[PDB]
RNA sequence: GGUGUCUUGGG
């Protein structure tokens, strides 16, 4: 019920669609699901720039 | 419906046994679980008073 | 009306489609590969009958178990100046260069189905949890999560 | 010598056309009159059915257009005692909708009468007053062309739930795979 | 819902110029142009007009993905002509053909009436 | 519901052409001959009128919603 | 070099025979006459009162399509680029309609002819609804019964077809060239014989049949065409073509300028 | 730069499986025991039975991106009507003189045989072929 | 249901909210587009990023430890295309090929030398389909014991990376073991085998576009003559069945071992009718022309089969409800339409017609029963399969 | 921001 397999987070479900104009190892996320979820990136001595950008 | 329940997947009550010529419908019925049980009436079904 | 179901993959504006000679365009382009393994000839026979029904202008009798062949339909079709086995010469829309092959083509009857893309799409950052377990909650309408 | 012949002469169709007896006259009067009788799940054992009234007479070639009935090659003199009305009446209320059903593979009839019952459409002509949890009206409905002789009875043509679009069965740029 | 604005098909972006040029590195004297907000209606035409010229050696476009109003063209003439110049001459020619076409259709339409 | 604005596939205004069409039926015409007299040559338009079912008569028939 | 030959003409359909130009050029022209020829149509319904039986956005939808006499539309700046704020009478023509089946018996067909232009940057003959005849009632926007008042105001703006299917000036472009396959660009399906079944195109007589001993011309090209621009009336077919040409000139001019701009 | 030359009579030509490419079986007249089998494009070079061909095999049409040619420059091809390109893909030096060479012209094939002393130079990779008449 | 239902991917952000896949990967996901729905987890920190990046990104998943074969073949269209494109009689002008050489991402930037130079340059599909296949392969495969001359143009010999001859279909680039994709994988590692799929799909799609392809009703029709043959075949079938009974119900049939009189009687009759249908289908399959479509795909093997054509055109045969023939629901017959003790195949369900004619009544009802068994089966056996996999894993 | 059943569905 909950220790073998449990519900979890940072998921997403949907209906899928096929699109030959891609590579093979790529998947297409709609823009909303991309703005909803998130990846936690840690700041370094190389990439404060893009991160401030995402802030703005 | 038919309350044969689903304790007993003996696949006999699900097959369109041959007297359903004109008393129920071979095209209509649900799918997955209720398959074969949930029967529907032939467009000339008449039930007796 | 023969199970040939499936959803919209992409959208083209009015020109980029193919389009036959008279100016017709297509509306809704199934993919042939559906047909030969699904052995549903009714869908073709329908589209043919419809093309006839529109041209002469009356609703074609598709009562099963009747005496309507596939020929008699074909003749009635060709008498009105169309290829008697459905096809029409079609055109690419991006270069006008004829499509080397000839294409089936007609009006056929679809019917919308409920399961809309906004009755299943979903997400979850974090959010509401159960109390009995703190495991993230059940269902869609509640910022639920996946199993 | 009426033998072999049906009992509903054209007299009866004429009357049912007028709507009155030539000295109300509808279905139940047929039954009680003597031309249609009911058979249930059992008696349908001990009787005999010809498919359509065209097979009463011993019927009599080889053109590739029609379909193959059996000629009844057992008895040089048969004995029918019942003849169908019209066998397109074996389908269900959500299956006469399938146009040309019998040119199909049954798993498709099945997905049909399990999807047609989900069509957006126009269910009762008073959505204004009912206040229901769901409803869905499709803007511009259209009675379709591949009608049967039964949508003459399911009102599906006065109340459709589907549209007619130009279908072009042809792989185009691989988006429809 | 998440459809981009239905006018994202012709309005050029603010600082993304109408047409960005990138010099191709593989073979000599060949380049790339990234169009914006354009379709086959323009690319197909520019190509064919470049497909009749003598000094044009290889040129073609592709349309990355229809959910995106853009495409890209690749251009290579022989050792003599900077590709730029050829493209200009093609523009001149198509314009000129079309001006003539307009001219003749007006004249004809007034004759028919 | 009420006859559309544009034919679906092509795009030749069809709405107006509704009334006359019923009127033509009132003389004993044929849908083919009718449409032809209404000058609908392709079939895309010819289905946008040969099929169309007009509900709004019912939708009114309820005494005033007000 | 390129040439033109009208054949049958009126104000809506113009069966011309553009000859001695490429294939891509005819195709570009076709896409232009269907997409990028600006017209003028209803863009912001603002209902003030509805008592119909029809929904609101519905009548919004239909009015959003109506053909509008747009002969002068090309002197009226774009909606997103007018130096003013939201609609003034420089980049908009406003149309108000309001009928009311007053009297407690009968039906009222609120047509399109009832649309009265209120104002508009005149007297550019714009904004009006379009009429077949002058006794031409027109579109059938709604039916009303007792007390069912309807009262609506409309903005009308100038847009292209990439925006939507309502600035679609022309309806249904026909097309065909080389009706006798004499390029072998096609490959007729056939069971018994080719020449029987494929009925000959409405362009039989315009080119002469193939000779039997004729070999394949491996050098020929598609060199003639026949197209057929219809319009619902919103514009005059000759303006259709003339404006397709103007637009395409202007687009290529923009491109030439961009090249020179990098330069 | 011709690395061969001969004149052939075509004995049998079969379309059968195609509408544009037919297979020909050529035999020499200067010397039999040089059997030839070649596929050709009926729309770009029709032939008929019992006719003649003047076959030549070069390894460089001179007298790397293939552009279409200038009008002004000149070829070995300028004397023929069907100049195909292909690859030597089999060179089976069998018995005394059953030397079969298989060159493939991008789906087009070529069964060539004959005298060792004749074919022996054909151990190359690129063979133009210059049919005549 | 197997360690492919989970692979990484990479993200590209595209509007109009659904999920975008590529079409090489419908097969492991075993997911069509009839509305399948798929969960999409996310990593949350560095370690598990790197774990997905170096363990389960699809290139490392092409070869299954199931049957040491590829699993992600090429699917519906792109297959039927890349067959039609590389027949022998494909010729592609110069214009179109400039394009079809831009689309390839991996491409060098060097046109090939066109297999013809005069009268007017062409090219041949096999060359293009060779532009993709990266330099440095080999492959030899031989059906039918073909020569190195190859009249019917089957088999395959690919050298150095330029197809040399041969109709390419399922048996070579498909999911077949030791097919092309496998070989290039073994020979180059994954990343290249990844861009393989990209190259083949973009190419053959764009060419499929400018060609086009479709099906029509005619394709499933036969002329008169084939109908004469097929009707005669099934005629002789029912003749034999009448003879077989005139034996057995005259007490003359020879009993196979272990089967009583009736089991043998039925086993025979089934051999007879299915052989007959086989005959008919074989006639119709050998008969239809070449550019005809159904035959185009079957021979390309994208979808469909033989038995497909045997039914869409020729016949359907007997119908089967749990092995034996159609029982007698009622007493001594299948329906109230035939009399009692009528074993000849029309009664107990010899679906005689072919769809393109449309079944009778009785045949329609029988065929519905058969499909019903199919559904019951599909909705039940899955239960036991789920259970079994659960046990085996635990 | 209930929670528990049952019902109908989709793959
Ligand atoms: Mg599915
Ligand atoms: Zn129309
Ligand atoms: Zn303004």
């Amino acid at each position: 019920g909950n220790l073998m397999g449990k519900r979890v987070d940072f998921s997403a479900r949907t209906v899928i669609s096929g699109d030959p104009n891609l590579e093979l190892d790529q998947v297409g996320v709609p823009i909303s699901i991309a703005k909803t979820l998130s990846y936690p990136e840690t700041v370094t001595q190389y990439n404060i720039h893009r991160l401030t950008e995402y802030v703005r | 419906n038919t309350p044969i329940g689903r304790d007993g997947k003996l696949a006999k009550p699900r097959q369109l046994h041959n007297t359903h010529w004109g008393l129920v419908c071979p095209a209509e019925t649900p799918e997955g679980q209720a398959c074969g049980l949930v029967k529907n009436l032939s467009l000339l079904s008449g039930i007796s008073i | 009306r023969h199970g040939q179901k499936g959803t919209i993959g992409v959208t083209y504006r009015h020109e980029d489609m193919p389009f036959s000679a008279e100016g017709i365009v297509p509306d809704l382009i199934i993919n042939p590969h559906a047909i030969p393994s699904r052995m549903t000839v009714a869908h073709l026979i329908e589209c043919l009958l419809s093309k006839v029904g529109s041209i002469r202008g009356y609703e074609g009798d598709a009562t099963p178990f009747t005496d309507l062949t596939v020929d008699a339909v074909s003749n009635l079709l060709r008498d009105n100046g169309y290829q008697s086995r459905g096809f029409e010469v079609m055109y690419n829309g991006h270069t006008g260069k004829k499509l080397m092959a000839q294409v089936f083509f007609g009006p056929t009857y679809y019917q919308r189905l409920r399961h809309m893309v906004d009755d299943k799409i979903h997400a979850r950052a974090r959010g509401p949890v159960q109390v009995l377990t703190r495991q993230p909650v059940e269902g869609r309408s509640r910022d639920g999560g996946l199993r | 010598d009426n033998k072999g012949e049906l009992r509903i002469t054209k007299e009866h169709i004429r009357k049912i056309q007028q709507g009155y007896d030539d000295d109300v006259y509808g279905w139940s009067s047929l039954v009680t009159s003597g031309v249609i009788e009911y058979v249930d799940g059992e008696e349908e054992e001990t009787i005999m059915i010809a498919m359509t009234p065209e097979d009463l007479q011993t019927r009599s070639l080889n053109d590739t257009a029609k379909r193959i009935k059996p000629e009844m090659s057992t008895s040089s003199h048969h004995t029918f005692t019942h003849c169908e009305i019209h066998p397109s009446m074996i389908l269900g209320v959500a299956a006469s909708i399938i146009p040309f059903p019998d040119h199909n593979q049954s798993p498709r009839n099945t997905y049909q009468s399990a999807m047609g019952k989900q069509a957006m459409g126009v269910f009762l002509t008073n959505y204004n007053v009912r206040m229901d949890t769901m409803a869905n009206i499709l803007y511009y409905p259209q009675k379709p062309l591949a009608k049967t002789q039964a949508m003459e009875y399911l009102k599906f043509r006065e109340l459709p739930a589907g549209q007619n679009a130009i279908v072009a069965i042809a792989c185009y740029s691989g988006y429809n795979q | 819902m998440n459809a981009p604005d239905r006018f994202e098909l012709f309005i050029l972006p603010d600082d993304v110029p109408k047409l960005k040029i990138t010099p191709d590195s593989r073979v000599p004297n060949c380049i790339i142009i990234k169009f914006e907000r354009e379709d086959h209606t323009l690319a197909n035409l520019l190509r064919e007009e470049l497909a009749l010229y003598p000094d044009v050696t290889f040129v073609a476009y592709k349309v990355e993905h229809p959910l995106f109003a853009n495409f890209v063209m690749r251009l290579q003439t022989e050792e003599g002509t900077r590709p730029k110049q050829a493209l200009e001459r093609a523009c001149a020619s198509i314009i000129n053909k079309l001006k003539t076409l307009d001219h003749k259709f007006n004249e004809e339409w007034n004759i028919k009436n | 519901m009420i006859i559309p604005v544009r034919c679906f596939s092509c795009g030749k205004v069809v709405g107006d052409k509704w009334d006359a069409y019923l009127r033509l039926l009132e003389e004993g015409k044929q849908e083919g001959d009718a449409l032809d007299e209404l000058k609908l040559k392709r079939y895309c338009c010819r289905r946008m009128v040969l099929t169309h079912v007009d509900l709004i008569e019912k939708f009114l028939r309820y005494n005033p919603l007000e | 070099e390129p040439k033109v030959n009208i054949i049958n003409a009126q104000d809506d359909e113009v069966e011309l025979m553009l000859s001695d130009v490429n294939l891509s050029l005819a195709n570009s022209l076709r896409r232009t006459m269907l997409a990028e020829v600006p017209t003028l149509a209803i863009d912001l319904v603002e209902i003030k009162m509805n008592t119909s039986v029809l929904a609101d956005e519905f009548i919004s939808h239909r009015l959003g399509l109506i053909p509008l006499v747009s002969e002068d539309v090309e002197e009226m700046k774009y909606s997103r680029d007018c130096t003013c704020e939201d609609y003034c009478d420089e980049c908009s023509v406003v149309l108000e309609l309001s009928a009311r089946h007053e009297g407690e018996e009968g039906t009222t067909d609120v047509y399109s002819s009832s649309l009265i232009k209120v104002s508009g940057p005149g007297n550019l003959n714009v904004g009006e609804p379009v009429r077949r005849d002058d006794y031409d009632q027109g579109i059938l926007l709604c039916k009303l019964r007792n007390h069912q008042e309807l009262n609506i105001r409309c903005i009308a703006k100038k847009g292209i077809a990439k925006e939507h299917a309502k600035w679609s000036p022309c309806s249904a472009i026909a097309f065909e060239y080389d009706p006798h396959n004499k390029l072998k660009h096609t490959d007729f399906w056939f069971e018994v014989d080719a020449k029987k079944e494929w009925p000959d195109s409405k362009y039989a007589t315009w080119e002469e049949p193939p000779k039997p001993g004729e070999v394949f011309d491996y050098k020929a090209k598609p060199n003639r065409f026949y197209m057929t621009v219809e319009t619902t009336g919103s514009l005059k077919a000759n303006q259709v073509f003339s404006r397709g040409i103007k637009t395409l000139q202007e687009k290529l001019a923009n491109v030439l300028f961009e090249l020179e701009n990098s330069r | 730069s011709a690395l061969f030359d001969d004149i052939f009579t075509v004995q049998t030509v079969d379309n059968g499986r195609y509408n544009k490419v037919s297979r020909i079986i050529g035999i020499s007249t200067t010397n039999s025991a040089i059997k030839l089998t070649l596929d050709i494009n009926n729309e770009m070079f029709p032939v008929s039975q019992d006719d003649s061909l003047t076959v030549t095999l070069a390894n460089s049409l001179s007298l790397k991106s293939w552009r279409p040619p200038k009008p002004t420059d000149k070829s070995l091809a300028d004397d023929y009507d069907y100049v195909m390109f292909g690859t030597v893909y089999k060179f089976e030096e069998g018995d005394e003189d059953k030397i079969k060479v298989y060159v493939s012209f991008g789906g087009l094939l070529m069964c060539l045989e004959g005298g060792y002393k004749s074919l022996a130079s054909l151990k190359q990779d690129n063979l133009y072929i210059l049919i005549r008449r | 249901l197997h360690k492919m239902s989970m692979m990484a991917h990479r993200v590209k952000v595209m509007p109009y909210s659904t999920f975008r896949l590529n079409l090489s990967v419908t097969s492991p996901y075993n997911a069509d587009f009839d509305g399948d729905e798929m969960n999409l987890h996310v990593p949350q920190s560095e370690e598990t990023r790197a774990e997905l990046s170096q363990l389960c990104a699809v290139p490392l998943q092409i070869v299954s430890p199931q049957s040491n074969k590829p699993v992600m073949g090429i699917v519906q269209d792109t297959l039927c295309g890349v067959r039609k494109m590389t027949l022998r009689d494909t010729f592609i002008e110069y214009e179109q090929v400039m394009n079809m050489l831009f689309w390839v991402p991996s491409w060098d930037g060097v046109v090939p030398q066109p297999a013809i130079l005069k009268p007017k340059p062409l090219w041949t599909g096999k060359q293009l389909l060779s532009i993709a296949i990266p330099s440095g392969i080999h492959l030899q495969r031989t059906d039918g014991g073909n020569s190195l001359l190859s009249p019917k143009d089957n088999g395959m010999l690919i050298v150095d990376g330029k197809v040399m001859f041969g109709v390419v279909d399922k048996k070579t680039v498909g999911s077949g073991g030791g097919g092309l994709i496998h070989t290039v994988m073994r020979e180059k590692g994954p990343k290249i085998c990844a861009e393989l799929f990209g190259n083949i799909q973009k190419v053959v799609n764009y060419w499929l576009l400018h060609n086009g392809f479709s099906i029509g009703i005619g394709d499933a029709i036969a002329d008169a003559s084939t109908m004469k043959e097929i009707t005669h075949a099934i005629s002789s079938a029912k003749e034999q069945v009448q003879e077989i009974i005139y034996k057995a119900q005259h007490n003359e049939l020879e009993l196979k071992p272990g089967m009583t009189l009736r089991e043998s009687f039925e086993g025979e009759v089934s051999r007879t009718l299915n052989d007959a249908r086989d005959s008919a289908g074989r006639s119709a399959e050998m008969n239809l022309k070449d550019l005809n479509n159904v035959k185009q795909m079957v021979s390309a093997g994208s979808k469909g089969s033989f038995i497909n054509i045997a039914q869409m055109s020729a016949c359907v045969g007997q119908q089967m409800v749990e092995g034996k023939r159609i029982a007698f629901g009622f007493a001594d017959r299948s329906l109230p339409h035939f009399t009692k003790d009528d074993f000849s195949p029309e009664s107990k369900g010899f679906v005689e017609n072919s769809y393109l004619r449309g079944l009778t009544p009785q045949e329609f009802f029988f065929h519905a029963m058969a499909g019903r068994e199919g559904l019951i089966d599909t909705a039940v056996k899955t239960a036991e399969t789920g259970y079994i996999q659960r046990r085996l894993v635990k």
